[PDB]
């Protein structure tokens, strides 16, 4: 039952305010040094801050004067608010109990916090198209903001050979990612070849067949 | 401040095997140093604290070396579960810890070159203004490789995005995209558009390309 | 006669931060410029009182602690300092008057292959008051069950050993501490300058 239940990710404007919430079972708080770690998409672990179990308080560089980490020994939790929050901010922020010499020894879950202006959008799906053995060819879903798409072939009935890559954040803070597929050769001008993509953020479902150029 | 370096920023095993990851410090640190592994998409779990004093729970396949400077995590019989990224981190600094940049071990292979695929950017696409062009790379082992972009000879350099799949469950293999982006108006004052990829299981560089007019 | 401050500054052996040594001066004169102009310190601030005024005024006691701490640590040996010593093992009070002075002692009290007798407090419940001293060896309990005796998990001996190897670092060296402390009662004054 050693636990942390982080809560309180979510989206959110530059300039703008989360509270994270980290409630614990099995240790206490209020006994323990209690740490923020934040992971960045792709990178790894950066200690962000710290509650010494007699109350004092340290933060790093980055976030000093933006973030206060706090406590309520009477809901037994871990608390980080987050203030005029930038977009290098986004990542994922674990609550953990420093033991010290002993370990980092128990984790949250995680949750994510993305930081951005952008609009949410649904994306453009515009058909990676086979050339003139075997032969490649799939889709391309681009501009769309906030993450996930989940990209599916034939409605469910085309798995093998399919690659659907991890998205990219583009410069324009949109997210893009292609989806390919190894199919015959002698498939092409007779089999059909649909991608579906998903984008529940926006309610945006779309089907695109994929065929020969001319 | 303390700098946690770790060597082979990615390296390849079978199950059975022996693995060891390597850290490093900036300073000597004596023995307050502790391993973690991470599975994407969840948190980090302690592996050894203290240099050498096995977690609970942890199997007794995990061992922890080192004593100054230099550190070793140590896989008796690497097993299949233990696929996963093993993160050095230092508690000399308690509370203000410092991770190291992570090792990932992935699973051995044989080596297999990439199938390389070029697409031009759709009709359709071109209508909105933007050009995406697409190289692929399918089914590659192992993960380290180089796509150069060539417009009429002119190499490519602040442009393009590169994304990279997961290690297959099946083949082993990766895949790999690499998107380049280009105004219209730019597009259409060149044309020869090619990738040449190198990689350790091709004997001189592949270069896949298209001109502008079919 | 004359304060004993030899057998504070020149003695062999200096007693950990957490369990940090005070020695008591009454009935007898100082020279504070022999410390100020011994150009042998690494730090020197003193706070309330000036170094070179001090061998003009009387106290009625003067207090001398003595400890040994890493380099980066004697920055929270200060009025309004926080972290593991400043919060656990030694505070100073907000009001703070007096010296505060520190030199590097890798030379006697770093050993090849680590020191392991020189100590401080990691783990403790509440931030201490300004001159408390916690000897308390009992195991930590970071649980809301008791830990009776047994180290293990919630339950971390409160006390860890600093590496002190000659071959450390630099503000992670052994740096020997005295805080001197001047104190003005309703009482005889009897620690004064010539
Ligand atoms: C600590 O010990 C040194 C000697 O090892 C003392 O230094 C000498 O003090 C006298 C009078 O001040 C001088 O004549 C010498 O030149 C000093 N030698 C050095 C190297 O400084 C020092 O005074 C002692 N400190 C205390 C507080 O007693």
């Amino acid at each position: 039952e050693v636990q942390l239940v982080e809560s309180g990710g979510g989206l959110i404007q530059p300039g703008g305010s989360l509270r994270l919430s980290c409630a614990a079972s099995g240790l206490i708080v209020s006994s323990n040094y209690m740490s923020w770690v934040r992971q960045a998409p792709g990178k790894g672990l950066e200690w962000v801050s710290v509650l010494y179990a007699g109350g004092s308080t340290d933060y790093a560089g980055s976030v000093k004067g933006r973030f206060t980490i706090s406590r309520d020994n009477s809901k037994n939790t871990l608390y980080l608010q987050m203030n005029s929050l930038r977009a290098e901010d986004t990542a994922v922020y674990y609550c953990a109990r420093d033991a010290a010499v002993y370990g980092i020894d128990v984790w949250g879950q995680g949750t994510t916090v993305t930081v951005s202006s952008a609009s949410t959008k649904g994306p453009s799906v515009f058909p990676l198209a086979p050339s003139s053995g075997t032969a490649a060819l799939g889709c391309l879903v681009k501009d769309y903001f906030p993450e996930p798409v989940t990209v599916s072939w034939n409605s469910g009935a085309l798995t093998s050979g399919v690659h659907t890559f991890p998205a990219v954040l583009q410069s324009s803070g949109l997210y893009s990612l292609s989806s390919v597929v190894t199919v015959p050769s002698s498939s092409l001008g007779t089999q059909t070849y649909i991608c579906n993509v998903n984008h529940k953020p926006s309610n945006t479902k779309v089907d695109k067949k994929v065929e020969p150029k001319s | 401040d303390i700098q946690m370096t770790q060597s082979p920023s990615s390296l390849s095993a079978s199950v059975g095997d022996r693995v060891t990851i390597t850290c490093r410090a900036s300073q000597s640190i004596s023995s307050y140093l502790n391993w973690y592994q991470q599975k994407p998409g969840k948190a980090p779990k302690l592996l050894i604290y203290a240099a050498s004093s096995l977690q609970s729970g942890v199997p007794s396949r995990f061992s922890g070396s080192g004593s100054g400077t230099d550190f070793t995590l140590t896989i008796s019989s690497l097993q299949p579960e233990d696929f996963a990224t093993y993160y050095c981190q230092q508690s000399y600094t308690t509370p203000l810890f410092t991770f190291g940049p992570g090792t990932k071990v992935d699973i051995k292979r044989t080596v297999a070159a990439p199938s390389v695929f070029i697409f031009p950017p759709s009709d359709e696409q071109l209508k909105s203004g933007t050009a995406s062009v697409v190289c692929l790379l399918n089914n590659f082992y192992p993960r380290e490789a180089k796509v150069q972009w060539k417009v009429d000879n002119a190499l490519q350099s602040g442009n393009s995005q590169e994304s990279v799949t997961e290690q297959d469950s099946k083949d082993s293999t990766y895949s790999l995209s690499s998107t380049l982006t280009l105004s219209k108006a730019d597009y259409e004052k060149h044309k020869v558009y090619a990738c040449e990829v190198t990689h350790q299981g091709l004997s001189s560089p592949v270069t896949k390309s298209f001109n502008r007019g079919e | 006669n004359l304060c004993p401050f030899g057998e504070v500054f020149n003695a062999t052996r200096f007693a950990s931060v957490y369990a940090w040594n005070r020695k008591r001066i009454s009935n007898c004169v100082a020279d504070y410029s022999v410390l100020y102009n011994s150009a042998s310190f690494s730090t020197f601030k003193c706070y309330g009182v000036s170094p070179t005024k001090l061998n003009d005024l009387c106290f009625t006691n003067v207090y001398a602690d003595s400890f040994v701490i890493r380099g980066d640590e004697v920055r929270q040996i200060a009025p309004g300092q926080t972290g593991n010593i400043a919060d656990y093992n030694y505070k100073l009070p907000d009001d703070f008057t007096g010296c505060v002075i520190a030199w590097n002692s890798n030379n006697l009290d770093s050993k090849v292959g680590g020191n392991y007798n020189y100590l401080y407090r990691l783990f403790r419940k509440s931030n201490l008051k300004p001159f408390e001293r916690d000897i308390s060896t009992e195991i930590y309990q970071a649980g809301s069950t008791p830990c009776n005796g047994v180290k293990g998990f919630n339950c971390y001996f409160p006390l860890q050993s600093y590496g002190f190897q000659p071959t450390y670092g630099v503000g992670y060296q052994p740096y020997r501490v005295v805080v001197l402390s001047f104190e003005l009662l309703h009482a005889p004054a009897t620690v004064c300058g010539p």
